[PDB]
RNA sequence: AGUAGUAACAAGAGGG
RNA sequence: UAUACCUCUGCU
């Protein structure tokens, strides 16, 4: 009705102190007057509210709370008083009152209440539908990272958001803008049907659906998958040495499967290249693999990802690479190279940025379609070369134009003319099949060779013999994967190289398990650190008879391959031969033994080595994209002998403790640290001026200097006499 | 499970 | 035996046993009566630290005014604040430099802000100093107090709604010489009552006119009072709190400042304790990574002694015009007026001292006021010391205090001034055998120096040590120490080759957090959760910690569990309520169910966790939305606590809204004072805000925009609203012409 | 500003600068350096607001639950199980107290237990009571004006505290409190049910917790505290002006299973119109006692200790008469003291999350969980203690009670003297750390950190004890180490 | 007396 | 001046 709102409205105006405020005070002053309160914030409600639980009539309730309880249960309690609340119309009431509404009060309808607190109870529903796996113990690696905390967020802005809102439930108060997109609209439309005819404060639905749509991100310690419905039950998922393995209910988004597919798939293929059989190892692991929960294999059969590692493990399994699409009418035929993405934004000649994303690399398509074909070779934002045929002139060269807008380069960018308004690359399309003239005047023209059976096709339309529009001239698959991976065509061509995949390393967005003897228990590089330092110590003292007896067995071992994924593949041989040439001096050289340099550095010995005699002071590792150095002398952030707590700890993590015996362990001779030389002890000045590494060759066999061998020390060094094996 | 110590 | 715990440091690291040295479940130090001792140390201190400086009185206050900065260089290790001009802007320079378009953006963002801001702004944050009453009061009051007091003077700029408008009030209000303020006072009326004559209370109102020092004076006063329940100290200290004057213009100073820091790797302001151990991280990665295997590594453990007390506004004129250089003048004058108020500061000196008698047994307060012409017999030795030198400081009741600055004044601005000597330690302005990075968060900071040899190092040190002299920043050679790098210490984050967990810190938020049984409930559970999270909080503890806290809550709140033969005031409605149950697993815990919580659905709220197991009757009762026991709050503070780790932030839980949701009695000592009357100004204006928003109902969500009145708009919307309900609704014919004849007869009242 | 440009600005002043003013690292080795120097004075005397060690219970068999029954009805159950009362008589004398009010309050108390018809006693304000709850004993608040002129009117004392001596009582308490006891102490409140197997794998962990935490002598004091000051806040919000008698109640099941409830004694509470959260209440303790106070008279300065009773006391084969002493002293808490009292079940948490830390690091490194391991077996071993024999080391069981009863006792003895001591000492633990971890540690100015952990170091006890502790820390340290240039940085 | 600790509480204000 | 009462307040 609105009766009784402008009859109060009256009765309050009649009073003169009430319109005395509600002419003078305006609009925006009443935001203002709204807080003004004698309350302050209460600094210690701990302390005050177990003061006030003490009292008889603690809680402050609506005056009317009087017509709707009784004065006094039956029990005899008092459930309300007269006495007025301090600033308020509100009456003191006994938690007797509480009780009594929620046992004898009056019953409303709330049977649509979890749609409107809808965001609470998905958690409910993704923890009922959840299911749990085994609980494994290990050094659980964190990294501090942003993600989301609320998940199935509608992705918009505050503002959106905000539109969106008001037009659900203050439908008649919406101001100027209105629902500018579909996402908008299918949500505003879904609210509205789902909230329809629900009796609950207003207030209540605006916070809730403000706390549903826009997105939320937090710095949180995570190991493992990083998708929102993970990081919602970390509390569950993880602690310092253990993971709960729990899937929640519902689905997985194919975002998120498809890049942690992408992830998997390059671990996979990394460790493949480091084993005897990498055609075999990939296989094996391929089968045993499973992405949150399913298995590795059903999701390469039905999952279109098109990634040079994903691929391998396709080629491998027989199935069909996605190695094509259609555009613009056209069928696209990759036949060499790969689609490495970048999404990025350019100006036109319009002064107009777009989100685009563009392709890097060289690249080669088997174009056709629409009675006419072409071969293009094109790189990032530029047309290498097409050649065009066709049955018409028209058809030649509608290909052309949808090839050079394929190309995505400045040239035609700089060339578009007002405003592009119909995804951005048919944005781009449709104006140039509409109107092409200051595209090929602006794309220019080369001269060639009159070679037969080639023509050039000029901006006026002409077909001239020795000139053309830049790139383009006119004129008129089986897969096979060896034991090394590579892939390559029926004519024996390389198409992918396991060594060209890409070297990123991203965090999963959902669980992997290998289930791979191939494997270490964790995904990820610090764990491949630690469980290989820790398999050194706790198999040691047969290692170490290994190591004087039979050595070339040691350094074959498997259990270092997961390990050598994180050298650099340059390195590795050269690393092998100064590791092992630094282990045969430390056996030459009788007396001297150390043995937290031989857990450090035996990793490192795991493959081939060359017989190149150059000198290192530390091997690097790449671990999560930066690369890290293990010093060769003493302690380091991959790799710190504790003396204190009697810990090898690598990045950060306790991996075991050595034996006592290793405490007590000492000699003057440091023999495994620099190629045909030894440590003597400290810096003597009688054995001539400080040199670095790199200056050591000048030095005569027997010889002695000094050296700045690392971490500020200055060392005494002799060169030995006899080399090792 | 009972604790115990040496007193 | 003798049973020692520090033993077990021999076999644990200190970094992982830390936190058997956290005694933070005992009750923290509290001060007893008065401050004024501690406002006066500081003030006299201040002084101390800058002596060498140039003294002048003021032109408009008549304050005694010490300036230090370009003064003379320090000669020994002592607390200075003898800031240089030149370097400073040297350093601001450098920031500059290494981050371009960062100022130019910052104020470009700022720019924008002081467009869109609106006077409402104010209303939120801590409690402001009110000049009206030389008294602290909510932000909401000072602001509309001061906005009453303008528009009775000549000053309604802010009428137009606009927070810039409102700081131009302010800075044409200290024109006035003669500021007309009503004060209030008790008077003490007879009344006959049914047949006797009893004495009655009443409170009368009076003008009072001010001079154009004692407005300005308190334009420029901050308030002091002794810190409570602080952490790690055997000695209490004194505190600060702005006036309505400065406040506005210090929002937007700090907003600055702000979105430098937010752009700063070295600045751990404004982001939380997983993004600052994080940007530790990657500095400790990128100078590890930017060395040679031959180059060293320490880490300076770090803290600033005196660092409020040596940061002086000047200085933060000269940091401000910098980093505004070549903007639009009124926006860098505009940023420029809170850094000369700072340098214009007054600080209000307390309650004053309480005086006894022992052959007497009499007690007696006196005034801080009083601090200037009382005799000093009453004192003791230290006392009477710091009074006679805080006389020739004071101004009108109030102490001046020009150089350095108080706790609780100003925020972000400072560590971009500690940012800017990290900066400078770039390989590429250094030049040398040593260069340094880190981290800086206010008067803590964790320094990163590398260099070729351990003689580097030390040149190094005094090379940070020294120019953080030349700014007014004093190192604690006390507290500071070095060592190689792999373990250091930052605001309590203890790093050991890797952040380790300290959940002693975190003990004080393992309780009942006293804002009512449903918003404690969420809160309880959550911080098991986050604590599970952030500091390594095991999972049988944390089971242990649900346990005690359901026991902590169900004995605060009195709702034990509805089959307990426990006896309190409401265990029989409780005890109603559970036989009358039939699906008990469904009764919250606050109505004598049980608890449902485990470690898997911490996260989820107990209504939702428990609601398929309500009895309907209940459930609908519970969640009733006509019930009389909550506060139909704004929806940006709804399920809003208040939380104290930094100052006293917001903490935001999950809860559905019940009959739980309640709010506990005001505080009413207010009745016995003179400012009795504003309970009643409250009242009336929430009546006037309640109809408002049966005429708005988006009021409580989006704050509405208008110059036009309040009255006016309800109704525009009332003869509108009845025009659309019967032009094409359900609403009668006669209906439309009584609610227009009502909107008429409002009309002729006015 | 505008047009400044930089041109060796900070170069030029670094040059223009004393050399006196510099940051000189001097290296850090606690072979070389001293124990912190503790104060001389009189005796640190008991402080807490209750008897720890010393204490002595009235009990019954009783099916009630960890907080059942009448406080009052169940303390007279207690009583009525002990005869040989004696005529009272005063042993120990509180010197600056007149004892006869104390010794009149007992003899009050007992009396209106016995003609109390009712849920609550509140005793009649009798002047020896009034003497003992500071009755009028706040100056009466007049204006400056009114008083301006009198001679003795000063500021009240606002001196430091007086120094006083660490005594051998604090650290044969501390003994105490990390000992098992034969009764559960800790009842818990239901969890949900267990669903993940961590939930399964916490609660196999959560039972060895809470047998060793529920046992320990620590946590009767945690419910004692628990009890004392949840009764003496609610009493003092409802009953401002009443003197209140509250009992002092425990209730525990033993191993054997029985419930049983226990009698300490019981306090009055006085006038308790607290405003202010640092407010006083004026309270007075009366507890019973087998402790002969003459044997440690610098323990018992604040109290009045009375021989109140004779008890036969049951052994092996041997019946022992024993006089049963009751410890009576005026004492003072506020609303927030007594807040972090009702909340000391928190010290259980401190305790037991740097004890499971322990048990999961070396769950990652074993990559099992060490659980069942650690409590079972004795091969995993700490130290935590030091006999004539040498160092003494503990299981994680003990561990876990001795760091409860640390927090506990942070709990019980709170002071900004602990508060400063344990801040700034930390910095010295960290540099002693780092010289064990190979770190190469420097100092800037050792003898200022010194001076800010002495200067907290005034007469509190438990700080004393912290003191002591950390000295017998440094020189443990310094032995396992020894001369030399490549120490031994490895404990044993 | 006692709490306490760099200054307070040990009721304050009013019916004057 | 004392002794009874009565009223408001317990973070303001
Ligand atoms: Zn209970």
């Amino acid at each position: 009705s609105g009766m009784e709102r402008i009859k109060e409205l009256m009765e309050m105006v009649k009073n003169s102190r009430m319109r005395e405020i509600l002419t003078t005070t305006s609009v925006d002053h009443m935001a203002v007057i709204k807080k003004y309160t004698s309350g302050r914030q209460e600094k210690n409600p701990a302390l005050r509210m177990k003061w006030m639980m003490a009292m008889k009539y603690p809680i402050s309730a609506s005056s009317r709370i009087r017509e709707m309880i009784p004065e006094k249960d039956e029990d005899g309690n008092t459930l309300w008083t007269n006495t007025k609340d301090a600033g308020s119309n509100r009456v003191l009431v006994s938690p007797n009152a509480v009780t009594w509404w929620n046992r004898a009060g009056p019953v409303s309808d709330v049977v649509h209440y979890p749609r409107v607190y809808k965001m609470y109870f998905d958690r409910l529903e993704r923890l009922t539908h959840g299911t749990f796996g085994p609980v494994k113990f290990y050094n659980q690696v964190k990294v501090r990272k942003r993600v989301d905390i609320n998940p199935g967020h509608k992705d918009l802005t505050s503002r959106e958001a905000q539109e969106v809102i008001m037009e659900v439930v203050f439908p008649n108060e919406v101001g100027a803008r209105t629902l500018s997109s579909d996402a908008q609209l299918t949500i505003t439309k879904e609210k509205k049907e789902e909230l329809k005819n629900c009796k609950i404060s207003p207030i209540m639905v605006a916070y809730m659906l403000e706390r549903e749509l826009v997105r939320r991100t937090r710095f949180l310690p995570i190991a493992g998958a990083t998708s929102s419905t993970y990081v919602e039950v970390l509390h569950l998922t993880q602690g310092t040495c253990w993971e709960q393995q729990y899937t929640p209910g519902g689905e997985a988004e194919n975002d998120d499967l498809d890049q942690t597919l992408i992830i998997a798939s390059r671990n996979i293929v990394r460790r493949s290249i480091v084993a005897i059989d990498p055609l075999a190892s990939l296989l094996s692991m391929c089968h045993t693999t499973s992405i949150s929960s399913e298995p590795l294999v059903e999701i390469l059969r039905s999952n279109p990802t098109d990634e040079q590692a994903v691929n391998i493990c396709k080629a491998a399994l027989g199935i069909r690479i996605n190695n094509s699409f259609s555009f613009g009418g056209y069928n696209f035929k990759r036949v060499k190279g790969s689609s490495q993405r970048t999404e990025k934004a350019v100006l036109t000649g319009n002064l107009q940025t777009l989100t685009m994303t563009i392709f890097e690399g060289y690249e080669e398509f088997n174009v056709s379609g629409k009675r006419a074909s072409a071969v293009l070779k094109k790189g990032a934002q530029r047309l290498i070369q097409a050649i065009i045929g066709g049955r018409t002139l028209e058809d030649i060269l509608n290909l052309m134009i949808t090839l050079m807008v394929f190309s995505q380069e400045e040239k035609m960018l700089k060339a578009v003319r007002g405003d592009l308004n119909f995804n951005p690359m048919y944005q781009l399309l449709r104006h140039f099949q509409k109107d092409s003239s200051t595209l090929l005047k602006n794309w220019g023209t080369e001269e060639i060779d009159p070679i037969m059976g080639i023509a050039g096709i000029m901006p006026d339309g002409t077909i001239n013999k020795t000139q053309t529009l830049m790139g383009v001239r006119l004129s008129q698959i089986r897969v096979n994967i060896d034991k090394y991976l590579r892939v390559r065509n029926e004519k024996g061509e390389l198409l992918i190289s396991p060594e060209e995949v890409s070297e990123a390393q991203g965090q999963e967005k959902l669980p992997i398990n290998y289930n791979s003897s191939l494997m270490w228990e964790v995904n990820g590089p610090e764990s491949i650190l630690t469980n290989t330092y820790h398999w050194i110590i706790k198999n040691w003292e047969l290692l170490k008879t290994q190591w004087m007896t039979d050595p070339t067995v040691l350094y074959n071992r498997i259990e270092f391959e997961p390990f050598q994924t994180l050298i650099p593949k340059g390195n590795r041989a050269i690393y092998s031969g100064f590791t092992r040439t630094l282990f045969q001096q430390m056996r030459d050289v009788e007396g001297t033994f150390d043995s937290i340099q031989i857990i450090k550095l035996l990793p490192f010995s795991a493959h081939p080595p060359s017989l190149g005699r150059t000198q290192f002071s530390s091997f690097t590792l790449n671990i999560r994209g930066a690369p890290l150095r293990l010093l060769i002398r003493g302690n380091s952030q991959v790799f710190n002998y504790n003396q204190m707590e009697n810990v090898i700890i690598v990045l950060g993590k306790s991996v075991g403790s050595p034996e006592r015996s290793i405490l007590t362990e000492s000699s003057s001779i440091e023999s495994a640290v620099l190629r045909g030389f030894l440590i003597l002890g400290k810096a003597n000045s009688k054995y001539g001026p400080v040199l670095t590494i790199g200056e050591l060759d000048k030095l005569g066999r027997g010889e002695k200097a000094n050296v700045l061998i690392g971490q500020g020390d200055t060392v005494l060094v002799m060169k030995r006499k006899r080399d090792s094996s | 499970y009972s604790p115990t110590s040496p007193s | 035996m003798d049973v020692n715990p520090m033993l077990i440091f021999l076999k644990v690291p200190v970094q992982n046993a830390i936190s058997t040295t956290f005694p933070y479940t005992g009750d923290p130090p509290y001060s007893h009566g008065t401050g004024t001792g501690y406002t006066m140390d500081t003030v006299i201190r201040t002084h101390d630290y800058s002596s060498r400086g140039i003294w002048k009185t003021n032109s408009e206050t008549g304050a005694q005014q010490l300036n230090p900065i370009d003064g003379p260089l320090p000669e020994d290790n002592e607390p200075s604040g003898y800031a240089q001009t030149d370097c400073v802007l040297e350093l601001i320079e450098g920031l500059d430099r290494s981050h371009p378009g960062l100022f130019e953006t910052a104020c470009q963002e700022t720019i924008d802000a002081i467009q869109q801001t609106r006077v409402d702004k104010l209303t939120q944050g801590r409690q402001t100093y009110d000049w009206t009453l030389n008294r602290n009061q909510p932000a909401a009051t000072a602001l509309a107090n001061t906005i009453e007091v303008f528009r009775k003077n000549g000053y309604k700029l802010n009428e137009s709604g606009r927070l810039i408008d409102f700081l131009k009030d302010v800075l044409l209000s200290f024109e006035n010489d003669s500021m007309e303020v009503t004060t209030h006072f008790q008077k003490k009326k007879r009344i006959r009552d049914n047949k006797k004559m009893i004495t009655q209370r009443t409170i009368g109102k009076k003008r009072v006119k001010l001079t154009k020092k004692n407005y300005l004076i308190r334009a420029l006063t901050l308030n002091t009072m002794t810190k409570d329940a602080e952490r790690g100290k055997l000695k209490r200290r004194a505190i600060a709190t702005p006036g309505m004057q400065i406040r506005g213009f210090v929002y937007f100073v700090e907003l600055l400042a702000r979105n430098i820091c937010e752009r700063l790797e070295q600045s751990g302001l404004p982001v939380g304790g997983n993004e600052k151990k994080a940007k530790l991280a990657n500095v400790i990665k990128k100078m590890m990574a930017k060395s040679t295997d031959e180059e060293l590594s320490y880490t300076i453990t770090g803290d600033n002694t005196k660092w409020n007390e040596n940061q002086n506004p000047r200085i933060f004129l000269a940091m401000v015009l910098r980093i505004t250089a070549g903007q639009p003048e009124w926006f860098r004058d505009l940023l420029a007026v809170a850094p000369i108020m700072f340098s214009n500061k007054v600080a209000r000196l307390g309650r004053g001292y309480m005086f006894e008698s022992k052959s007497m047994h009499l007690r007696t307060q006196i005034s801080a006021e009083n601090l200037s012409d009382i005799n000093l017999r009453y004192f003791n030795e230290d006392t009477k010391k710091k009074i006679e030198k805080i006389r020739h400081l004071m101004v009108e009741g109030t102490a001046s205090l020009s150089p350095g600055m108080m706790m609780g004044m100003f925020n972000m601005l400072s560590t971009v001034l500690g940012v800017s000597v990290l900066n400078l330690g770039q390989r590429e302005i250094l030049k040398r055998t040593y260069w340094w990075d880190g981290l800086q968060s206010s008067d803590d900071f964790a320094l990163i120096i590398n260099g070729h040899f351990k003689e580097d190092i030390q040149q190094g040190v005094n090379h940070f040590y020294r120019t953080c002299k030349l700014v007014g920043i004093n190192m604690s050679q006390k507290k500071s120490y070095i060592n190689k790098t792999g373990t250091f210490e930052f605001t309590s984050f203890f790093y050991r080759y890797g952040f380790v967990a300290n959940f002693s810190m975190e003990l004080p938020s393992f309780g009942v957090a006293g804002n009512n049984e449903s918003a404690d409930m969420s809160i309880g559970t959550t911080v098991i959760k986050t604590n599970m999270i952030n500091n390594d909080l095991g999972p049988a503890t944390a089971q242990m910690a649900i346990q005690l806290f359901i026991k902590d809550y169900r004995y605060t709140y009195r709702c034990h569990r509805g089959d307990t033969n426990l006896e309190t005031r409401r265990t029989k409605s409780i005890k109603r309520l559970w036989t009358e149950t039939i699906s008990k697993a469904g009764l919250l815990v606050a109505d004598g169910g049980p608890n449902p919580y485990n470690l898997r659905n911490l996260h989820i709220p107990e209504v939702c966790l428990k609601w398929s197991l309500m009895d309907p009757d209940y459930r609908g009762r519970l969640c009733n939305p006509n019930n009389p026991f909550v506060h139909h709050m704004e929806v940006e503070s709804t399920n809003l606590a208040v939380v104290m780790p930094g100052p006293a932030k917001s903490l935001e839980y999950d809860a559905v809204a019940t009959t739980h949701s309640w709010t506990p009695k005001r505080n009413r000592s207010i009745l016995n004072t003179n400012q009795r009357g504003i309970l009643e100004d409250e009242r009336i204006y929430q009546k006037c805000c309640q109809v408002f928003e049966k005429f708005f109902p988006s009021s409580t969500y989006r704050r509405p925009i208008g110059m036009a009145s309040m009255l006016d708009a309800m109704l525009s919307r009332a003869r509108i609203d009845a025009r659309i309900d019967l032009e094409s609704g359900r609403i009668s014919s006669q209906d439309f012409s009584e609610i227009t004849n009502t909107c008429k007869a409002i009309e002729a009242l006015k | 500003v505008s047009s400044f440009k930089a041109n060796g600005n900070i170069e030029a002043k670094l040059g223009a600068m004393s050399e006196k003013v510099n940051a000189q690292i001097e290296s850090f080795d606690p072979r070389t350096i001293r124990e912190l120097e503790l104060p001389e004075g009189k005796f640190c005397t008991q402080r807490s607001k209750f008897l720890l060690m010393d204490a002595m219970k009235l009990s019954v068999l009783n099916p009630a639950h960890e907080g059942e029954g009448i406080p009052m009805k169940d303390a007279k159950a207690c009583l009525d199980t002990f005869w040989g009362w004696k005529k009272a008589t005063i042993i120990k004398k509180h010197e600056k107290g007149v004892n006869t009010n104390y010794l009149m309050i007992w003899e009050q108390l007992l009396e209106s237990i016995k003609e109390m018809e009712g849920k609550f006693l509140n005793l009649k304000k009798t002047n020896h009571l009034k003497w003992g709850l500071g009755e009028g004993q706040a100056p009466e608040k007049m204006d400056f004006e009114d008083c301006k002129e009198v001679p003795d009117l000063f500021q009240y004392k606002s001196e430091p505290p007086e120094k006083r001596k660490l005594a051998s009582w604090i650290q044969s308490e501390f003994n105490k409190a990390s000992e098992l006891t034969n009764s559960n102490w800790i009842e818990f409140d239901e969890l949900g049910n267990d669903v993940a197997p961590i939930e399964h794998i916490a609660s196999r962990r959560r039972n060895f917790f809470t047998a060793e935490v529920s046992q320990c002598r620590a946590s009767e004091y945690i419910m004692k505290a628990v009890y004392i000051n949840t009764a003496l806040l609610n009493s003092s919000c409802t009953a401002m002006e009443e003197y209140q008698v509250i009992p002092i109640i425990t209730k525990c099941r033993d191993t054997s299973g029985q419930r049983r409830t226990n009698l300490y004694g019981f306090i009055i509470k006085g006038r308790s119109h607290l405003r202010n959260d640092t407010d006083v209440v004026n309270f007075i303790s009366l507890e019973f006692s087998l402790t002969d106070p003459r044997n440690e008279i610098h323990k018992w300065e604040k109290y009045c200790v009375l021989e109140i009773g004779d008890m036969e006391i049951r052994t092996s084969i041997s019946t022992i008469m024993k006089p049963v002493y009751l410890y009576v002293r005026t004492n003072g808490t506020s609303k927030i003291k007594m807040k972090w009292g009702m909340e000391m079940r928190r010290c259980l948490l401190q305790s037991l999350q740097q004890v499971e830390s322990m048990i999961e690091a070396e769950s990652a490194v074993k990559e099992k969980d060490m659980t069942e391991p650690f409590f079972r077996n004795r091969e995993n071993d700490w130290p935590i203690g030091e006999s004539p024999q040498g160092i003494e080391k503990g299981t994680i069981g003990k561990v876990c009670r001795v760091l409860l009863a640390k927090s506990v006792f942070n709990s019980i003895y709170a002071s900004a003297q602990l508060e400063g001591f344990s801040a700034e000492s930390r910095k010295l633990l960290l540099l002693i750390q780092a010289f064990r971890d190979n770190l190469d540690p420097g100092t800037f100015d050792l003898k200022g950190l010194y001076e800010a952990i002495e200067e907290c170091i005034i007469n509190d006890p438990w700080v004393l004890l912290n003191a002591s502790w950390f000295n017998s820390f440094l020189k443990a340290v310094q032995l396992s180490m020894g001369s030399g240039s490549g120490e031994n940085l490895y404990f044993q």
